[PDB]
């Protein structure tokens, strides 16, 4: 190495350093779970909403496998961002975060993270803080407690009119919220083109709220579509896969060498000692101002 | 409230001019030893950079994507090692002045009766080691190392010295050996006794301190005939102003800020580099591991390039910013030198160099990353206006005139001289009869004055 | 490169000519230097070029050959042969400039 | 005409050859005149300070809450400017501590008899300070009335930076100093004239007339006393001629006058640099924030934002390594002058190399902007001749008394009033007079000195 | 080879001498001494360079003509920062030749200085001295005349010169202020300018006195008597001419002075061949050329991909300029030393010590070097110390206000069969002991650590 960082078949006498020592790591252990088995059972009955009437799941301290969640309808489009498919399902959060509603298939088009569609100027929008993922799916005959909308439907329309009947200004959906204009449109859209308006108080601040919707046809088996996201705590991951350690060795102290590790879901790498205790209590980790963890 | 106020002015003695043969003359009537202090830098800590673990950590992923960066690592490693070649350098070339051919052996009781607290503890010297006290530098390197960063030590560690084998940093040691350091420094205590005796760069004088002191005593116009009286004295008053260094050990002493600061900048230039372990650029997570645990491989190292990009560009901003620091750091050693060689191997006449009280002996220890001079000067005071001459002639034969050799003539104000005329020392007020050890022939000029009685130089 | 001829022949690439002027202010004249590369290769017009005029030289340099220094050829520069101290312009080595 | 081809002259000293056996040729001028050189010492960068959330953007809310990201840049862009300042007013007092004199003499009009001492404050600053201010092209002077002079009460053609200041933030802070002290701590230098002889001159002040220091002077390069009383007032005609001068001395030909016009270019385009970089857009699509706001939608708007932040950050970052590069040299400068305070103004040096080339003789010092201006008196030899002369004389009875002259040279007489065949000479002007005990001294006897047989006062026998 | 060996850092102990109790106190003598020379290396310049800002960035593709028109004023910037750096340079050299010429001198003859060798002496020119140095230096041939034609097709093909890359990068070499035959005239008339040295600072008058003479001059300027000087003559000739003849054994990497030479050299080397590399280096652009990039690229695509290779180009640039500023303000301070030195160690004799050769000071010289001036000091090695018994000073037992004190060397007991005296003087730099006489002594006031001298002292006779 010496040799190749000077170019040269012979170099200059000197004491000279080199690349260190990798100090040889012991195999991992972990602190992740005591808790629960996951319970998705509500996706599995009844009719999905229409996109403005989000359904959504958020899970806390339990174990999950999720592959037996997606054994029971055929995805027709796995997709996703800031992290791979297949981690999503292998990583450790303080929250699991789903999302789910009704979808056509002729309607693909509009759900994308970066979409411009209607589906995402007025019903649905996703944060880049998180990195949450999406799926396109189907539900197969033998799952007779699914049920299904008449219509598949969608609000293409939300705004409120200036008080003076010119001006008008969109409002366009929050990350990860309902439009104001839920309060106004109907559970389903009957009609395609279908508009609805509300007059505003003066505590409201004047003007006319509007909203519009459309419809598309309903299909023989119904088609879903979820969004997903997932939330990084510091000591409230408790949401994990379920647990591989039977049939391994007592955990987790060797001391021994800097071994590899989880706790509650946060990888890192080193060693422990038996040290005093410093405050404060049920915070779990403890930091220095340089954000490694400490103890 | 705080006030506001003008800063003052202090304005000099006003001291008048006078037309005619004769002057004004200002003397002083007392004096005080007194000291000052200096801090001259003379190296900057060397240290090192494993260039692949400040990067990364010994992923695959980012190994493969580094050697296409590989040649700027050469570059930095390159860099760095001459810059701790040019401190080891100046260390040396600091050394060979430090030396002497010949040295007088040092014992308790040294000295005399002037105090020397700066004699070692037979060691370094006590002064030195309130120095090492009052600086609030880490805990030193070396032994025992590895062991102040593992479980094998206390959980209350705080050493920037364990995390610098997580961020792949190598502080080398010194070059110069505390030990043989202290050495070096007794080695110059050596060579007090002394200066004076012509050049001295052949002859070792071997003796006394006190001698050597009222030699050079009597270098700056201060008469014979008055050291000997007040020889009791002038130990007390060097005393008082050695035995002040106690209280020199404070925030308010600026030589001594000097060195804290000193300590302060290598430490910062350390801590610079820890925090940016933890600085994204715009990259999902500072650690290399957890994005490609996250990550299929395509895009993976989308996020890894721009964190390789920004880590390496860090390190080429430290690497400048050490280059620059060594050099100015070889410019201060150089002066440094020059003080060693001039205002410590000699009596000086220049002013400006060391304290500014003329000169008189000065002393230097060991400082961390430096040296740390002490100056002993002289302080005038009490100030009196005489009157004085430009020189004596005989009245009698306009050839034989007179003119004051490291002194002048005054008018007498004293009791004991039947004179008109007397003798003074320039540092000191101290009259004296006009003898021939004192003056020197010179041609005549207009100004010196008539003189038709007693003159004893020339008798005639 | 190897041809197919059999014989191997060797690329230089191509090679610029640097050039620089002299400016006097005080009497809002000039005169050039072309440098290390010799009289051999200047001419009164160029064929190569750096700029869309060379007229500016031709002022005066019109009625002028090239003139060859140990520096390098010049335009309109003259041999007058003179020692002066410091010229305000000097051209390096032992050349000097006066204006 | 044609710009004209020429060598560059090379001027050849003197040869002077040399000669065998116990007696050498020796040159020795005949003439000489009082001439000046001066020297600009920069001791300080102007201090400036920097707003660093107005550099960037101007109160408007989306860029407040980007730059919070960004908010640790800025506390080291304010510490690293502030601790530079520091240091340029830690030399500030440095140089001002050797200054100060302990005593003085007072200074009053007439100062200084036959010499004509320009100098001499209007009591003040000094009138040769006042023509380095009114030659220097610098800009209006700040603090009051500051910012009223940028605000529509005062003229349409004010053209300041200053007024800029309070558009880009940048805060000029004022020098520590202090002009009137300043100006008091000139004439304390110039009041511990006369002088620095009579030994050290460290505790003692002689409180002489001028014109005696400067015999002084003189009797200490090796002119005779003899030659001094004779020409006292043909001295002080020529060193007057020299000081007059100082008047052709403000011209663009004079270096160290064009230094300190470039000290005062250099502060400026740092400012202009800054300036111009408020508009310099990054790719942004304008340089205003306000109006990329008022056109873009959000989600979009804080990308060119975004960009148009960065390259504001890099800027002043780039901005404050030049400063500290620069107030490190001046640091350096700064103790330079010092030095020259406490060897080339304080005292006359034998050093040759430090102050004006001419030996060495009192040179004085006056302020200028942000630094010293020196100004060296010196002496230039001139009609030099070539005379015999010996190494030394001994009596021919007796080989033990062996002489050689103090300060000067033996040198065969060609005077027609010294009857004796040798004579002694000064070594800085020719001179020749008789040998006497006052201008030699007994040395060991060596081959090389002259036998003289007959009449040598020194000894007598 | 066998295993490295571990070892101590040896401590060189100074030899110890007593400090003594009462009126008399042991003293340090060397009776031995050699000539020994020291050396350095001053750098005084930067090699000065100038960069054409279009040709380093383009090769006059007219895309990037039109594209770099939007960036002109970046390129004003560098023009007028190196010009101003490389102006600095020139003012630096005429001020530093300013002190460095005399305004008399000696006519240089061979044979000069008697029996000292003087392989200084030009080959009447140069110097042996400097061509030995010129030939250890490994720098490229100069460029100028013939120039051009050695970079051309009609030269050999093994050339690998920078400078005739030069004519490929747009760069320019400006040539060095100096013809290299004026600066050997000065420092000619730097050797012509010893003697004198001595009767007074010299500083108008000119002793024109042998070399020779001027040393023994300098030799009782050190306290070494007079006699001494005459009985050795030729065996100081001799100790200095092969301290002298170890000079060209001097030119060895092991000197560390010729090292900054070298590394001299290869700091101008290093900064041009740097841009060199970048030439070829692509900023993630398709190609590094930008021919490359136009025949692969359609134009809407071309112009972004040039862009992207212009940017990094012009950062080069800019880094260089500011890499160029530092080195030539260290090359001005460095310049300054040089100035400081010819009018110290070199015109004149010094008591400094610190400056010039470690062994007190005799005479010094300096020559030409590439970018920069070595200088040589010629010093003085005390050798082989002895411990004598020695006294503050001797007085009149009889008249105790006769007192006296040695001048330039010290009063010792005496240990030779020559002087009946019980008392001898000697000088400081010397151990060789001679009668007191007045020559040697000066009158001082009285001590009471003077010997009272019951017996007989010359000076005073009473």
């Amino acid at each position: 190495q010496l040799h190749c960082s000077y170019e040269s078949f012979d170099v200059e006498s000197g004491v000279y350093s080199v690349s260190s020592f990798e100090a040889k790591p012991s195999g991992s252990v972990v602190e992740q779970a005591e808790g629960v088995e996951c319970d998705f059972s509500p996706l599995l009955s009844g009719t999905p909403p229409q996109v403005y009437n989000f359904k959504r799941l958020v899970f806390t301290n339990c174990n999950y496998n999720l592959t037996k969640l997606l054994s029971l309808f055929s995805v027709n489009d796995f997709t996703c961002s800031q992290i791979s498919p297949a981690a999503i399902a292998s990583n450790c959060y303080s929250s699991l975060i789903l999302d789910y509603f009704s979808y056509p298939l002729s309607m693909k088009s509009d759900l994308s993270v970066s979409s411009a569609g209607p589906i995402s100027q007025f019903n649905y929008k996703q944060s880049f803080s998180n990195p949450t993922c999406l799926i396109l799916a189907t539900v197969p005959h033998n799952l007779t407690t699914i049920t299904k909308p008449l219509k598949y439907s969608y609000i293409n329309k939300c705004s409120r009119f200036l008080s003076d009947d010119r001006t008008e200004v969109p409002q366009l959906v929050n990350a990860n919220q309902y439009s104001p204009c839920v309060s106004i449109v109907p559970s389903t859209v009957w009609e395609d083109g279908d508009y609805y308006r509300k007059q505003l108080s003066p505590l409201e601040g004047g003007g006319w709220l509007v909203a519009s919707g459309s419809t598309v046809a309903m299909t023989e088996q119904l088609q879903m579509g979820f969004g997903i996201t997932v939330q990084y705590g510091t000591d409230t991951n408790s949401v994990c896969p379920k647990l591989e350690f039977a049939n391994d060795t007592k955990i987790a102290s060797q001391l021994g060498n800097c071994v590899e590790y989880s706790l509650y879901g946060v990888s890192g790498r080193g060693v422990f000692q038996n040290c005093t205790a410093v405050g404060v209590r049920q915070q779990r980790f403890v930091y220095d101002a340089y954000q490694n963890l400490v103890g | 409230e705080m006030r506001l106020a003008s800063i003052a002015f202090n304005h000099p003695i006003q001291v008048d001019q006078l037309n005619s043969s004769y002057f004004k003359l200002s003397i002083p009537t007392n004096f005080s030893f007194g000291v000052t202090q200096e801090y001259i830098q003379t190296t900057i800590q060397k240290v090192t950079v494993d260039c692949k673990q400040y990067v990364c950590n010994g992923f695959q992923k980012c190994e493969q994507l580094l050697r296409e960066y590989g040649q700027f690592c050469s570059k930095i490693n390159q860099a760095l090692h001459g810059a701790n070649l040019r401190q080891d350098d100046s260390v040396r070339n600091l050394f060979a002045s430090v030396k002497s051919s010949q040295s007088s052996p040092i014992i308790p009781g040294f000295g005399g009766d002037f105090n020397l607290t700066l004699l070692e503890p037979v060691a370094r010297s006590a002064i030195e080691d309130l120095l090492f006290d009052k600086v609030t530098i880490a805990d030193p390197g070396y032994m025992q190392g590895y062991d102040d960063c593992m479980q094998q030590g206390p959980a209350s560690a705080r050493d920037l010295i364990c995390a610098q084998y997580v961020a792949g940093y190598k502080v080398l040691p010194p070059l110069m050996d505390v030990n043989m350091e202290a050495a070096y420094t007794s080695s110059l205590l050596g060579s007090i006794a002394g200066v004076g005796w012509t050049a001295g760069l052949s002859s070792f004088a071997a003796i006394p301190f006190a001698q050597s002191i009222f030699y050079r005593l009597n270098g700056v116009g201060i008469t014979q005939q008055v050291l000997s009286e007040n020889q009791k004295l002038i130990a007390n008053k060097f005393n008082q102003a050695l035995g002040a260094m106690q209280t020199g050990f404070t925030t308010t002493n600026e030589a001594f800020h000097k060195v804290q600061d000193a300590v302060n900048n290598n430490a910062q230039a350390l801590s610079k580099l820890a925090s940016e372990l933890s600085n994204t650029f715009g990259a999902i997570s500072a650690s290399i591991g957890d994005i490609i645990q996250r990550l299929d491989p395509p895009e993976q190292d989308a996020q890894i390039d721009r964190l390789i990009n920004g880590r390496l560009t860090t390190l080429n901003a430290f690497v400048a910013q050490q280059l620059v620091r060594s050099e100015s750091a070889a410019l201060s050693a150089q002066l440094a030198k020059d003080k060693v060689n001039e205002c410590v191997k000699a009596q000086s006449k220049r002013s400006g160099f060391c304290g500014q009280g003329t000169h008189i002996v000065s002393f230097v220890v060991n400082a961390p990353n430096g040296l740390y001079f002490m100056h002993v000067g002289y302080y005038p005071s009490n100030h009196i206006e005489v009157v004085s001459a430009y020189g004596l002639c005989d009245a009698a034969n306009p050839t034989n005139c007179i003119a004051p050799v490291n002194g002048y003539f005054i008018k007498t104000n004293n009791t004991r001289i039947v004179d008109e005329w007397s003798y003074t020392g320039s540092s000191f007020y101290a009259p004296e009869p006009i003898t021939s050890l004192n003056t020197k022939y010179v041609a005549p000029q207009v100004t010196y004055q008539n003189i038709s009685t007693n003159l004893p130089p020339p008798l005639l | 490169y190897y041809s197919d001829d059999g014989n191997y022949y060797c690329l230089r690439a191509c090679v610029s000519v640097p050039v620089s002027v002299i400016y006097d202010k005080e009497t809002k004249t000039h005169a050039t230097l072309f440098g290390s590369v010799a009289c051999e290769h200047i001419s009164s017009t160029m064929s190569q070029y750096s700029r869309s005029t060379r007229s500016m030289l031709k002022r005066r340099d019109s009625t002028y050959g090239p003139l060859q220094t140990p520096v390098g050829c010049v335009l309109g520069l003259v041999n007058s042969s003179l020692f002066v101290e410091d010229c305000k312009l000097p051209l390096g080595q032992s050349l000097c400039a006066l204006p």
